[PDB]
């Protein structure tokens, strides 16, 4: 979104947008070139749009709009959930088999510049514990909710 | 015997009771604080950085 207002040609030769003491003018876009191709700049000028961001609208908008009351202690519950505990192990395993070459390699070929050259996208600490913290966010908050339902009802 | 203990002589035959207790058991007793021990689980995976 953008707004515009036209200029006259009564200053056709001197400067147009004829602005002054202020410094909120090199704000909100500079002139872009798929813009500035035409009109701009010797025909309009371009204006500067914030919103009238309100309250009484906000929250009413923002709770309304994303909201689920029974879903944060549903479960997804179990045959669902140990099959997945099942798999991600099977391959970190591997993982940690490709941990250990990395480790027993341990050679001086420049450290620095034998790990550039064994680029892979690959082990050494980016594919280690993101998926353990997975592993640990799912079962967390799947026996959480397990205790808590245990404890409220009944 | 008779007087500080029971032993009360019947029939040619003295009397001992059962002194076993019944055993009140639920074993779903520590589920408050097993969601206890989970939180400062994360309590201390977050917020100690």
């Amino acid at each position: 979104i953008d707004a515009f207002r036209l200029i006259n040609a009564n200053m056709m030769v001197l400067g147009h947008e004829p602005r002054q003491t202020t410094s909120n003018l090199g704000h909100l876009n500079k002139p872009s070139i798929q813009a500035l191709i035409h009109g701009l700049n010797r025909h309009y000028y371009s204006i500067t749009i914030n919103y009238r961001k309100n309250e009484l609208e906000q929250k009413m908008l923002l709770n309304l709009h994303k909201k689920s009351w029974m879903e944060g202690l549903t479960l997804q519950d179990y045959s669902e959930h140990c099959k997945h505990n099942e798999s991600v192990v099977k391959e970190m395993l591997e993982l940690a088999k490709n941990y250990n070459k990395a480790v027993e390699e341990e050679d001086k070929m420049t450290p620095e510049q034998l790990a550039i050259k064994n680029v892979g996208k690959q082990d050494p600490k980016r594919h280690l514990e993101e998926h353990v913290d997975v592993l640990m966010t799912s079962n967390i908050v799947q026996c959480l909710a397990a205790m808590l339902d245990t404890v409220v009802f009944k | 015997y008779a007087k500080k203990r029971g032993w009360v002589l019947g029939p040619n035959n003295y009397y001992s009771f059962a002194s076993q207790q019944q055993k009140p058991e639920d074993t779903t007793i520590p589920s408050t604080e097993l969601a206890k021990q989970v939180i400062e689980y994360a309590r201390q995976l977050e917020m100690i950085v």
